[PDB]
């Protein structure tokens, strides 16, 4: 019966064993279960101990496409201004075709660090996290390795240019002052959702509760 | 209304 | 009416108020038996009726003030009902638990869902009651009232009260809370496992469903004091019965961050 | 919280309303009535939106249904379009000014309700359009929309226990024991028309419509006074209640517990607060009892 | 396991013509390694009094017969003038770490 | 505006001392707009940090400022800025207002620079708020620092460029709660203001004028300058700070020195040598232990307990008054009526404890006689006095005593008498009794340590030396940190600390790595390679080679992908070193840890313990009196809140009786309450709750009213919640 | 005027003692201590009077008034209550009645009762404690059964740790 | 005994007003500081409002459990603790009536 | 988890149930004596600082105990209200 609801035929993600637990509360019961969750706690635990996984700084690799798709989206940028020069495209055309270069470009090498990680190293540290039901973002990941690109201006008009840098290597100074911008936004809404969560749930229960 | 203007004027 | 410092001495704003109509009521009489001009009369049945306002509800016409030092409406028995937060309105916001504990929470590794690490210097406390009789059924102490004395300072303990506690703690289990309690299993109940220190051991598993990560956050504890009480608590609060989600079919005792990365 | 059937005695209600109210944590909140004005800025996100929705409002960028189930015909003048439902019966005509970008086409059918304009829907229209069930359909899916869009996974159950309440009050237009226009509990007039046609005669059908109430003011007017006493006013809410010599029944949470009383969801359940146990030894004790009544 | 200057009543003061502070001394002391030859020895006190202008090192302590300091020049405090230290330091012979809570001597 | 100066540690205060806030006047910016404000606009730029704000709902309201931000005539943050006329860039500086920053096209420090002469001909520079990539012969003016750009606070950070700002506020608030520990150490790995924070903030007492030493006293270093002139320096010896952490000056100067002009004679509460230095630096694994490091958890070595090194010593400032009652004057005696000498020891001084007595909670440290009634004796008291002894004094023991929690050894005592010197003390104030005590503070499991990028965690088990992860040769690891919490969290500046760690264990050498300029990836793995040959250099000569576990781990690490297949064992270990990674053999086990772990020279600092800190743990205690729910203070705890949130929590579940008793008999069931205890007291199981005092509080705050709220039966008649007490007469 | 009341003669008092540390502030730059006010004042002034004076003088404050900072806290929830036994009190006098109460019966009523109802049921007279029986039988039993009842309950230790 | 199922708020009649009501407040006369006790008549009055001592009387005629239902002859005070004078009411007679603005407004 | 939840929770028609009757077991189980038990001889409720669960640590720990075993009857109007307790003191000593 263990056999029966377990599929060895891959990684264990976090869904795998969140799966794993869904069927075997169902199938053999629960304090069964509850046996197999620390069962699972502990051996985790202690494989864990073992593998030696480790955060580093070479760890984080960075792309040898990076550095083509950045320039191949360069000089895309310098057509795109050779053909603002003359006249051809509005002032807004200019900045939301611009935009659209990195926001493709971004994503771009962001496939691509992860399809390194896939063929290269199967075993990153920082990768098997994030593909493990672990921990990581895709989103995250590309800030470290590949780079964060688009941060906006004070009021949402997104900046013109991009944050060219990732964290493995140093954000400059003004990248940074740049990206600081979007950051308090985000902090804000977190303040102000924190509050807004019991705004909503105190709503539902002045109806619900009877 | 308002107390005070009112008496002050009644008796006034 | 009471004694604070040096003399002080607090009153229900209410009080003022009351003192407003009788005042007035009464210096009404009065002027109706001493002779009475007509307009000296109303003025007074003017304030009379006002000052029956204050007391009820103050603010609907005009607002009532303590002499000279605080603008302040004096709360009208309305505002005691509904106030910023007044009778009806805090009668929710929450009371004071009396066997209530609270301190820094630390990841319990081998802990099983099924209990927690509690602080036996807290347990001590919050059990004190259940450990005094215990204290009396063994040799420890004579009586209550000995056995609290016993307690009193920490340096007097002998090691005899620990096993007592101990002993009291045998199946008995509390309930851990966590800062915003958003769902049901923002409360969970575990059997406690007496231990050293401060902090309160926690089980690494649950860690998902209050929003607890261990930077410093503080979980408090309760304790069911009636056999019913417990028996719901340990039967249909107790963590490791509450394993899936109300939310989604989906577990919530799921292998979180470090098991699955071993896994 | 068990995969099994549900046990009964549940607090359903607020189990309910603790699984919408914790992801709302994670959507957006730029402005409640969302958007700004400004051009054309058609629809609401994240959180804005399950306000705009759990509260029936007029969404900015509203869209005209079909209060007609027919055919489309549309017009060219400069300023104005225009949008023709017609059956063999009647046409409604429907004014769409300039950035209403229409959905529908010359050509063909539009059910009642139906989206002719692009966005957001009125809860209200649609109830009066294709009917509550329209409404209750709509509310529950629309308000997904936003969780479904951010990783949240949460049962639809919950949110119909909500909305449900957003409509267990409806209109009267045809009195019997109250006067017309008075907007009162759904369930209550199924009682009164029920017993009014069954057990005593005389039919005097209690003709009433279909109301959508926001679950703010769902709540604001209830029938206990002391769970009205707690929110809104509690100086209006009493006085009504005093005047009219209310008996609050108590049932339900918020009520009984101002109370200190036990509480009417969970082991306080009158199915099981009365539940004895027994040993075999007590039970031949108890028909000794019973022996023992034969007199003489 | 224990530490008394005569003038000095909790571990928290400073001594005047001393430089180090009481906290920084018994610190100091933690650093000193004995050696007693035998079983009889299981609570040395060390004897060690020194006046003015001198490096009080451990090489200063009174000698006792079965016991043998291996940390003589390890520095315990520097005396300006009109420096007056005179301490007890005990010693004993046990096994692992033992918070000076847990003995209390 | 003006508040208690956050001195925890120097840093802290200098901070506190030039913070900027909103809120403030009321004609200024209150509490409700917020959004537009709170965001850090364009011109923040080397006026304010971006990051130096509090987490929380006052976040970028209240904020210090930046590094070489300076309020010229009117406030007006003004921010330097170089001038390059041509593409020529000049060392002068513009102190501009954020107005005319604008008019002008300003280019970042970061531009590859000759001299005067800018490199590239493609550079950034950003006009108005815009980022923009201009000529060299554009650039009217040019960025003054990277420092410039944030605060003081966060200038500390080593790799602030690899670390997300989100967390490195954390960082930059995290330094702020550092605690003076006894022992001081300055990072392996500075950024480059730890001399100038200490200096600049009036930590460590620094030389006037060139000179010599005479006298190097514990308490005081009185220098002679060349001028013919000595001065005595007094050392504040133990000095109490605000948030109670210790301000000692420990001299750093020998009998007889030449002092150059401005160098340290003593170190301020957290310097080692003229440096900050505020936790200690410790060489840390990084990988998972059993779950001892779950989602924020560290695990710590025992070892770092054996030496003193995480160690702080702390003093509270118990105080108690003896007041004029019209029952009589509270006299302070060393009597304490009613039961004995052994506590009374201590109470040396007739009344106040005497100075260096270890106090524990629950001992007098000041006694105090009051009246017993409020103004008539005792009937029944009456009885027992006579009955063993008439004869007994009538006065109340009102004692300061030792509050739960803790106390250590008393170091100074004041006491403030009639005849007073030129003191102001309050009205029915006779006298007063202050009594400093001092603890020290060991590392333990519920303390929190975190380094300077975010990384925040409390400690969950201190392992004994004997099985941590130790190195192939004996050197164990003192605290390993769990990986998980580095990827969500973007700050790989603590895994490139670490990494220069490394290096300086083994090459004995601590370094500056500046803000943005500072080290570089090559220039790491470059003394790596150094340390190598310090690490295995060594073993080499000392005899021995490779173990088959350190081959081992090898193997597993080359099917990784982390060493050059074919290449010799030690060949490969270098590379694997290179990459900040050692082989690590498990302790328990004695066998290797599959795979390389990196390790190294990772600062740490310990957090201040606030007064919650203090576990609350309440059984019984005081309750209000309006209100009667469960109340504290001085030495009983006061209960835990109970709310909205937490009730439906119990709603959820079928907790019936457990909510009833959160709101009968735990919190204000006034009759319930007390026949609770005592039934607990007598093993007999709690009472079933009677009305709570809410409920009777509102139907007569209720019929204060007109209105009339009568509970009712089954068939609808009376009931009574009022037991007995409202029928007349 | 007051919410708690003072006599016409306490007034005058009052505004004398007022009009007083007025023309005393005139100079000093000095709040008078009470020491001036008893001099200047007049015939019987004396510290203690004045700072009694003082006292009364101040009106009493809002048991409900804004607090701490002024956003919602109002004066009344932070003191405590006295009458009401906490139930560590309760308690006490469960053990204490129901000890108390067992010794009271295993004695001779004749002047145990005497002294248990004239200590502990009324007030607080050996002669008149004593119905017709004098003072030598009541000091006789009052004493021997006094100690024979503590040394018992020497031996059975139950009261010795003292419930006060 | 029985268990509460049903509140209800219903209006005052002036007849149920005096019906909860023990005395009249006729003055305004809180305490009279030389006693912390109630002045006369006043809002506090122990007639009117209860006995301020645990099972005691005010002036003490009796003063335990065992007459616990029983009132003073020579004054009023029925006994068990001060929560009787927390949870009685008394009423103002009013002269010429005025109107709750909770109705009016 | 606790011994046979499942088990206990199928026995009853209601989860809620279940937690009422273990509940109301165990206080007749201390009241009338804590000998009350249908399951004492040979495997029957223990704790370790001795084997002395045998006489009165929790009481539920047994009720749960023995319900899970088929001797215990809960119904919903089993044996009239107030001769129930009289019957029980009358054969239950211990007090
Ligand atoms: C998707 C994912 O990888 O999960 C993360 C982690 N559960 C955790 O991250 P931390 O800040 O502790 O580093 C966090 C939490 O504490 O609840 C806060 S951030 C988070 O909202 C996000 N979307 O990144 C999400 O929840
Ligand atoms: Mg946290
Ligand atoms: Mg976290
Ligand atoms: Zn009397």
């Amino acid at each position: 019966v263990a056999w029966e609801l377990i599929q060895l035929d891959v990684p264990q993600e976090k869904n795998s064993l969140k799966d794993l637990v869904y069927q075997a509360f169902l199938r053999l019961g629960m304090e069964k279960t509850a046996r197999l969750l620390d069962a699972l706690k502990y051996y985790g635990f202690t494989f864990s101990t073992t593998s030696g996984i480790t955060i580093g700084i070479d760890d984080a690799v960075i792309p040898e496409e990076k550095k083509q798709y950045l320039e191949e989206a360069d000089r895309k940028l310098l057509q795109i201004e050779q053909a603002y020069e003359m006249g051809f495209l509005t002032d807004r055309e200019r900045y939301d075709q611009i935009l659209q270069l990195w926001t493709e470009t971004t994503e771009k090498v962001t496939q691509a660090v992860f399809k390194n990680f896939e063929e290269n190293y199967p075993f990153n540290p920082l990768y098997v996290m994030a593909q493990s039901g672990a921990r990581g973002n895709p989103q995250q990941i590309r800030q470290l390795c590949g780079l964060r690109g688009l941060m906006q201006k004070p009021s949402g008009e997104t900046f013109e240019v991009p944050v060219r840098s990732s964290f493995r290597e140093g954000l400059t100074v003004l990248e940074y002052f740049i990206s600081s911008h979007g950051a308090r936004k985000g902090g804000a809404d977190t303040a102000l959702r924190t509050a807004d969560s019991g705004y909503l749930t105190r709503k539902l229960v002045d109806v619900t509760h009877e | 209304k308002i107390s005070t203007s009112d008496p002050v004027r009644q008796y006034l | 009416m009471v004694q604070v410092d040096g003399g002080r001495f607090a009153t229900s704003d209410l009080n003022d108020l009351y003192r407003r109509l009788i005042n007035r009521n009464n210096r009404l009489k009065k002027l109706l038996a001493q002779g009475a001009p007509e307009i000296i009369i109303r003025n007074e049945k003017r304030m009379l009726q006002e000052a029956v306002d204050a007391l009820l509800d103050n603010g609907r016409r005009g607002a009532p003030v303590t002499n000279p030092g605080s603008d302040r409406p004096l709360r009208s028995l309305t505002d005691i009902l509904s106030g910023k937060q007044g009778r009806f309105r805090q009668n929710l916001l929450g009371k004071r638990v009396d066997y209530s504990g609270r301190s820094v929470i630390v990841v319990g590794p081998q802990l099983k869902l099924h209990q927690c690490g509690l602080p036996k210097r807290m347990a001590l406390e919050l059990f004190k009651p259940f450990l005094l009789k215990k204290m009396e059924e063994k040799g420890i102490a004579p009586n209550v009232k000995a056995a609290r004395r016993m307690l009193e300072r920490q340096r007097d303990i002998k090691d005899e009260v620990w096993d007592a506690l101990e002993e009291v703690i045998h199946g008995k289990v509390v309930l851990l809370n966590r800062a915003p309690t958003l769902h049901r299993l923002g409360i969970q109940a575990f059997q406690p496992v007496l231990v050293e220190g401060q902090s309160i051991q926690l089980h690494p598993l649950v860690c998902e469903a209050f929003n607890a990560d261990f930077d410093g956050d503080q979980m408090a504890v309760h304790v069911p004091l009636s056999s019913f009480a417990q028996a719901e608590a340990r039967i249909q609060m107790l963590s490791a019965h509450n394993l899936l989600s109300p939310a989604s079919g989906e577990p919530l005792a799921k292998p979180s961050r470090d098991i699955i990365l071993g896994l | 919280s068990m995969a099994r059937p549900v046990s009964i005695g549940e607090a359903v209600g607020i189990v309910a309303a603790q699984s919408i109210g914790e992801p709302g944590t994670q959507l957006t909140m730029r402005t409640f009535h969302t958007g700004g004005v400004a051009g054309a800025a058609d629809i609401t996100q994240g959180l804005p939106r399950v306000i705009e929705l759990f509260e029936a409002r007029r969404p900015k960028a509203k869209a005209v249904i079909s209060e007609i189930d027919g055919v489309v015909r549309i017009e060219e003048t400069e300023e104005k379009l225009s949008v023709f439902v017609e059956s063999e019966g009647f046409s409604k005509e429907y004014k769409l000014p300039k950035e209403a970008r229409l959905l529908v086409k010359d050509g063909d059918y539009v059910e009642a309700g139906q989206p002719l304009t692009r966005g957001a829907i009125d809860p209200h229209q649609l109830l009066e359009a294709k009917g509550p069930e329209a409404v209750e359909r709509y509310l529950v899916e629309e308000i997904q929309k936003v969780y479904r869009a951010q990783g949240v996974k949460l049962h639809d159950k919950h949110i119909e226990i909500v909305v449900r309440q957003m409509m267990k009050y409806v209109e009267v237009t045809d009195p019997g024991d109250s006067r017309l226009l008075e907007g009162q509990v759904l369930e209550k007039w199924d009682v009164e028309a029920l017993n009014e046609r069954l057990i005593a005669e005389g039919k005097t059908p209690v003709a009433w419509k279909p109301l959508l109430m926001g679950v703010t003011k769902s709540a604001l007017s209830t029938k206990s006074w002391l769970s009205a006493a707690s929110f809104q006013n509690t100086t209006h809410v009493l006085t009504e209640a005093a005047i009219a010599g209310k008996k609050d029944e108590l049932i339900g949470l918020k009520e009984n517990v101002i109370l200190g009383r036990l509480i009417p969801a969970g082991t306080g359940s009158d199915f099981v607060r009365f539940t004895q146990v027994v040993d075999q030894k007590t039970l031949k004790a108890i028909e000794e009892a019973r022996k023992e009544a034969v007199e003489a | 396991t224990s530490v008394y200057i005569e003038d000095v009543l909790h571990e928290f003061s400073t001594i005047p013509g001393v430089k180090e502070d009481v906290v920084e001394i018994i610190l100091n002391l933690k650093e000193l390694v004995v050696r007693f030859l035998n079983p009889s020895l299981q609570t040395v006190t060390l004897l060690l009094k020194a006046e003015g202008p001198k490096e009080v090192k451990a090489r200063d302590f009174l000698p006792v017969a079965d016991v043998e300091i291996m940390n003589p020049d390890l520095h315990i405090a520097t005396l300006e003038e009109g420096g007056r230290l005179n301490m007890e330091v005990r010693v004993d012979r046990g096994v692992g770490y033992v918070p000076a809570e847990k003995h209390g001597i | 505006l003006s508040q208690f100066k956050d001195e925890t540690n120097p840093l802290s205060s200098l901070r506190h001392k030039r913070r900027i806030s909103a809120l403030g006047p009321g004609g200024l910016t209150r509490e409700r707009a917020g959004f537009d404000v709170r965001d850090v606009h364009r011109t923040h730029y080397g006026r304010i940090c971006p990051v130096e704000t509090p987490e929380g709902a006052n976040i970028g309201l209240i904020t210090s400022l930046a590094a070489y931000a300076r309020v010229d005539e009117l406030g007006f943050i003004r921010t330097p800025y170089r001038r390059v006329v041509g593409g020529v860039v000049t060392d002068e500086v513009v102190y501009m207002t954020a107005t005319e920053e604008d008019r002008y096209t300003i280019a970042q420090a970061n531009t590859p620079l000759e001299g005067n002469r800018i490199a590239a001909e493609r550079v950034v520079a950003r006009r108005k708020g815009e980022p923009v990539i201009v000529s060299p012969e554009e650039v009217e003016f040019m960025d003054v620092s990277p420092k410039q750009v944030f605060s003081v606070n966060t200038n500390l950070i080593p790799f602030l460029e690899h670390d997300d700002a989100n967390r490195a506020l954390m960082g930059s608030n995290m330094q702020t709660q550092a605690v003076p520990l006894i022992r001081a150490q300055a990072p392996v790995v500075m950024t480059g203001l730890e001399e100038r924070v200490v200096r600049d903030s009036l930590a460590a007492l620094y030389a006037e004028e060139d000179g010599e030493v005479a006298k190097v006293d514990g308490n005081r270093i009185v220098v002679r300058y060349e001028d013919g002139r000595l001065v005595e320096y007094p050392l504040r010896r133990f000095y109490r700070s605000n948030q109670g952490t210790a301000l000692d000056q420990r001299p750093r100067v020998v009998v007889g020195q030449r002092v150059r002009k401005g160098d340290l004679l003593a170190d301020g509460p957290a310097s080692e040598n003229g440096f900050l230095a505020l936790g200690q630096n410790v060489l840390v694994a990084i990988m998972p232990f059993d779950g001892y490091n779950f989602e924020d958890a560290i695990v710590i070595s025992e070892e770092l307990l054996k030496r003193d090194f995480y160690t702080s010593i702390h003093i509270e400032r118990y105080e108690i008054e003896a007041r004029d009652t019209k029952l009589g004057p509270e006299r302070i005696t060393r009597d304490i009526p009613h039961l004995s000498e052994a506590a009374l020891r201590d109470l040396d001084e007739e009344g106040v404890v005497r100075i260096g007595a270890e106090v524990k909670p629950g001992d007098i440290l000041v006694g105090r006689t009051s009246f017993k009634g409020e103004s008539e004796p005792t009937p029944e008291e009456r009885l027992l006095r006579s009955i063993f002894g008439e004869k007994a004094r009538d006065v109340k023991d009102t004692s300061l005593r030792v509050p739960p929690g803790e106390g250590g050894i008393v170091v100074r005592t004041v006491r403030l008498r009639r005849g007073d010197p030129g003191v102001e003390l309050k009205p029915g104030v006779r006298e007063v009794v202050r009594v400093y005590v001092a603890q020290k503070r060991k590392l333990q499991v519920g303390d929190k340590l975190a380094n300077r990028h975010g990384n925040k965690g409390v400690v969950a088990k201190i392992l004994p030396v004997e099985d941590m992860p130790h190195l192939p040769d004996g050197t164990p690891v003192d605290v390993i940190l769990n990986p998980l919490g580095v990827p969500s969290r973007m700050n790989l500046g603590q895994i490139l600390e670490t990494h220069l760690g490394l290096a300086g264990y083994f090459l004995g050498q601590r370094y500056i790595s500046p803000i943005f300029d500072g080290a570089k990836e090559p220039e790491i793995k470059e003394l790596l390679a150094q340390a190598f040959e310090v690490y295995f250099g060594k073993r080499k000569g000392e005899g021995f080679g490779v173990d088959k576990r350190e081959v081992e781990v090898l193997r597993r690490a080359e099917k990784l992908g982390l060493v050059t297949p074919g290449k010799t064992p030690e060949e490969q270990l270098k590379e694997l070193f290179l990459q900040g990674k050692v082989v690590l053999y498990d302790g328990r086990t004695g066998e290797p840890i599959e795979g390389p772990i990196v390790v190294g020279q990772m600062f740490i600092m310990k957090l201040y313990h606030m007064v919650e800190d203090k576990m609350h743990a309440r059984s019984t205690g005081p309750y209000s009196l309006i209100t009667q729910q469960p109340l504290g203070g001085k030495a009983q705890f006061g209960g835990q809140r109970f709310g909205e949130m937490e009730v439906w929590a119990l709603e959820a579940y079928g907790a019936a009786h457990t909510l009833q008793e959160m709101l009968t008999l735990k919190s204000d069931d006034i009759e319930g309450r007390n026949a609770a205890y005592e039934a607990i007291i007598k093993g007999e199981d709690v009472p079933e709750p009677s009305v709570p005092e809410s409920f009777r509080v509102l139907v007569k705050e209720l019929q204060a009213l007109a209105l009339d709220v009568q509970t009712l039966d089954e068939k609808d008649n009376p009931v009574d919640i009022f037991e007995g007490l409202a029928s007349k007469r | 005027a007051r919410t708690i009341r003072i006599p016409v003669h306490m007034v005058e008092t009052i505004n004398k003692l007022s009009r007083t540390a007025r023309q005393l502030q005139q100079e000093l730059g000095r709040e008078p201590t009470y020491e001036e006010i008893a001099e200047a004042m007049g015939p019987g002034w004396d510290a203690k009077r004045v700072e009694e004076t003082l006292k009364i003088a101040q009106e009493p404050v809002s048991l409900e008034t804004p607090i701490g900072d002024e956003k919602d806290s109002f004066y009344g929830d932070f003191i405590p209550d006295e009458h009401l036994p906490s139930p560590v009190d309760a308690a006490t006098q469960s053990l204490l009645s129901e000890e108390l109460e067992k010794a009271l019966s295993k004695l001779s009523e004749r002047e145990a009762m005497v002294l248990k109802l004239r200590k502990g049921l009324i007030d607080g007279e050996e002669v008149g404690a004593f119905f017709g029986v004098t003072r030598e039988r009541i000091r006789q039993i009052e004493n021997k059964a006094l100690r024979k009842l503590k040394y018992h309950e020497s031996r059975t230790r139950k009261l010795r740790d003292f419930l006060d | 005994k029985k268990e509460v199922r049903k509140v209800r708020i219903a209006l005052a009649s002036p007849e149920k007003i005096r019906s909860w009501s023990y005395g009249e407040v006729e003055k305004p006369e809180t305490i009279n500081y030389r006693t912390l006790k109630p002045e006369r008549d006043g809002l506090f009055d122990e007639r009117i409002f209860g006995p301020i001592k645990d099972y005691e009387c005010a002036c003490g005629k009796y003063k335990r459990q065992r007459f616990e239902g029983k009132v003073c002859e020579r004054c009023g005070v029925e006994v068990t603790k001060s929560i009787v004078r927390r949870y009685r009411m008394g009423h103002i007679e009013l002269a010429t009536p005025a109107a709750h603005i909770w109705f009016v407004k | 988890a606790e011994p046979g939840i499942d088990k206990l929770f199928g026995m009853v028609d209601s989860k809620y149930r279940l937690t009422v009757v273990v509940a109301k077991r165990a206080q007749q189980l201390l009241r009338h004596g804590f000998k009350n038990t249908v399951l004492e001889p040979e495997e029957r409720p223990k704790m370790q600082t001795l084997e002395g669960l045998f006489d009165d640590p929790n009481a539920e720990t047994w009720a749960m105990k023995e319900l899970l075993t088929g001797r215990l009857v809960f119904g919903e109007n089993l044996v009239p209200e107030d001769r129930l307790q009289k019957e029980m003191e009358r054969i239950y000593p211990g007090e």
